[PDB]
């Protein structure tokens, strides 16, 4: 899970430092899909429309069955029985094209549904790839937010995937700058931005508040401070000195 | 052709409705970079927004702080580009039409 | 329109006539056809209500009382197709619905941006749907918004992934046990086997898509009979021995959530 | 009338369409939950969106 | 009812492709828009931005 | 006639088929020939090159 | 022609190659390639100290 915070863009430590906090929260968000599953009935429409779409197409081809298509009856025997060979296959011959479209609408439209699916069944198979065996770095592909990980779970003619992802929570405002001048020399972050409250300067990560020092480290050098808009003027501590002399 | 059982107008979302979609997309995304896509949107400056994008093709971000007015005359160059092209050619958009 | 002095009849592009000169006076009238359009009825659920609201689509609500009406049950369809609560919008006319200024996120689409709800005693409202809650970011050029916290959400996306493989002999279908309508079949021709490839087809690529949606991995992995994840929990989702299907609590609620087909 | 339900089912299938073409705009579009909107002064280090 | 048929038909293949399009257009709109694709040649020619 | 229309209502759902797969093919040159990519299975088994 | 620098890929911006430009990895007797230049040391001015 660290590495997982790695590759959204957050250091190891600060999930070294709320490893319990997380898994609370990990704990929490499962048992509140497990409720949320059991208590609502609508969850899982994908499925059930599935299911019953072709259990209506199936009935309907059946009930098909009972139309005369213009014929006298909609039994073959009847008309068998009822009829003379020579118009009985005038009828039966009504009642056969009246079935074959029937069928071949049937099929037709199940031709439509499999394609449907299919593509449906590349699109969950694309996320058990990308979602579940790594960590995907497209937006809102695996769940809403930083993509962490995923877990499947199967459900009758379909996959159910768990997207568990990181999303900043509470914000807070500082004052930026693109760069900081110290030496006339224009600084800027190696990973990180520069922020400050009312009275200090700080470089911190982009996607947490973990303010820090600007140390010649953090930040690296690229020409002048008359070239930079916005360049704002700040201290850059560098360690080399205290270590040096002492 | 609303003359054999052909009615056709039921638009759920108004083309206005749809543009203020495009609106509020294109406010999240100038105001808060790829924030607002994954959470709370979180304000930030274009240029250090642009700066963040060239870091992720790769490049560092003292080009974007050292060249930001040529990089910003370039883009609006290359949008007025666009709609010059857009209003000159009709076939531009020819899926939609077909 | 303005005929020309020998024309007499007026067609559109789909050659069906829209105006024609009347015979006494050399003036032009047009034709249109005056109702068609379609009835739609808007409710919530029979829980929580049973009153409802009528949708007639394309039409003026002007008209709506003669549009297959004066010979319906007149005291429980008159309420629906008359009096109050008579909206129009682009959609047609709404009867039942009472027009809301507010503006609500949908709840039952009815078009054109327009949507219906139970919510207030209680009655059907009619709204202007809201595309959401207006924001406005405090944007400036020297100024940065950064987390201080964060979240793990956990969210469920459901994606149907086979169907029912279900196959229809083509000449049972057609003719139940009958020599004579069988003989009558076979004159046209490979129908029949087309549909049955078909159907075939549409049942490997089910199985297809199973294998590949879930058989992606080589080996059976197992964890470890001591779950130690650091204070991560996976009873939820890893299977449970105890049930004699080895599936897990959420596989099981699955399961049971989703419900003949060999009748 | 003695056809059986072919009326019915082409009107599904038109009517699965349209709900079809309705949920494909709500996809492409509403995948933001809330309206934000540009500040009114359009100060943006040179780059121009009008 | 045979061309009633078979314009449903091709409505139903034309409203499968129409809705593989806006798929596309929902996962460009997901990545390109919301965020920055490292995907080549998705999100327009050249590194995007 | 009808044996034309079902030869063509086939066609044209292979067609789409066919059109999905080569859609697939030329994302695949996309992001795994002009480039390397990060997505999982999608440009071979393995950390792809 | 006569002078060698570090640049990022997407980008000429020539740097002059020192210890924290550059990471060592085991002696240069078995990289096919490898060229003779000097990585200047960031400390060696405060040598003096």
């Amino acid at each position: 899970m660290a590495y997982r915070f790695n590759g959204i863009g957050v250091t190891q430590n600060v999930l070294y430092e709320n490893q319990k906090l997380i898994a609370n929260q990990f704990n929490s968000a499962i048992g509140k899909i497990q409720d949320s599953l059991s208590s609502t009935a609508s969850a899982l429409g994908k499925l059930q429309d599935v299911v019953n779409q072709n259990a209506q197409a199936l009935n309907t081809l059946v009930k098909q069955l009972s139309s005369n298509f213009g014929a006298i009856s909609s039994v073959l025997n009847d008309i068998l029985s009822r009829l003379d060979p020579p118009e009985a296959e005038v009828q039966i011959d009504r009642l056969i094209t009246g079935r074959l479209q029937s069928l071949q609408t049937y099929v037709t439209q199940q031709l439509i549904r499999a394609a449907e699916i299919r593509a449906s069944a590349n699109l969950a198979a694309t996320k058990m790839s990308e979602c579940v065996l790594g960590q995907s770095k497209r937006v809102d592909f695996c769940g809403k937010g930083y993509h962490l990980m995923s877990f499947p779970q199967s459900a009758p003619h379909g996959v159910v995937f768990l997207h568990v992802t990181y999303v900043p929570a509470q914000e807070k405002n500082f004052t930026t700058a693109p760069a900081i001048c110290h030496d006339g020399k224009a600084h800027f972050p190696r990973e990180g931005v520069f922020v400050s409250n009312g009275t200090h300067w700080f470089v911190t990560q982009r996607n947490f508040y973990e303010p820090q020092i600007i140390t010649t480290d953090n930040t690296f050098v690229s020409g002048n401070c008359d070239v930079v808009i916005g360049i704002v003027n700040n201290t850059v501590y560098d360690p080399l000195q205290p270590e040096l002399d002492s | 052709q609303k003359f054999n059982g052909l009615t056709v107008l039921p638009p759920l979302l108004t083309d206005e409705m749809i543009a203020q979609y495009t609106s509020a997309l294109l406010a999240g995304t100038i105001t808060s970079g790829w924030t607002f896509g994954a959470g709370a949107a979180l304000q930030i400056p274009f240029a250090m927004q642009m700066a963040y994008r060239f870091n992720g093709i790769g490049v560092t971000q003292n080009v974007l702080y050292e060249n930001q007015k040529l990089i910003a005359n370039q883009f609006n160059s290359a949008i007025g580009k666009i709609q010059d092209s857009l209003s000159s050619t009709a076939s531009a958009l020819g899926k939609l039409q077909d | 329109k303005k005929f020309l002095p020998f024309q007499q009849f007026g067609r559109d592009i789909a050659d069906t006539t829209d105006a024609v000169r009347d015979p006494q006076t050399l003036e032009i009238l047009d034709i249109t056809p005056c109702s068609f359009g379609g009835v739609s009825v808007i409710t919530p659920g029979t829980n929580t209500s049973n009153q409802v609201a009528v949708l007639y689509q394309d039409v003026n609500c002007t008209e709506v009382p003669v549009a297959i009406h004066a010979d319906q049950l007149t005291p429980t369809w008159r309420v629906y197709s008359t009096g109050s609560n008579v909206f129009q919008t682009r959609a047609g006319c709404l009867i039942g619905a009472e027009h809301v200024n507010n503006s609500y996120e949908c709840d039952i689409p009815i078009g054109a941006g327009i949507c219906a709800s139970y919510q207030t005693s209680q009655s059907i409202i009619a709204y202007t749907m809201s595309l959401g809650a207006e924001n406005s970011v405090a944007y400036s050029n020297n100024s940065i918004a950064i987390p201080t916290n964060f979240t793990i959400s956990v969210t469920t996306e459901i994606l149907p992934v086979s169907m029912t493989k279900t196959s229809v002999d083509c000449t049972m279908y057609i003719c139940g046990d009958s020599t004579e309508c069988s003989n009558l079949l076979l004159q046209y021709g490979s129908f029949c086997t087309q549909l049955n490839r078909a159907l075939t087809g549409i049942a490997v690529e089910q199985d297809k898509n199973t294998q590949e949606v879930f058989a992606q991995v080589k080996q059976i992995y197992k964890t470890p009979p001591i779950k130690d994840f650091g204070g991560f929990n996976f009873s939820q989702i890893l299977p449970d021995p105890s049930k004699p299907s080895k599936r897990s609590f959420i596989e099981d609620l699955l399961f049971n959530k989703v419900t003949l087909i060999c009748a």
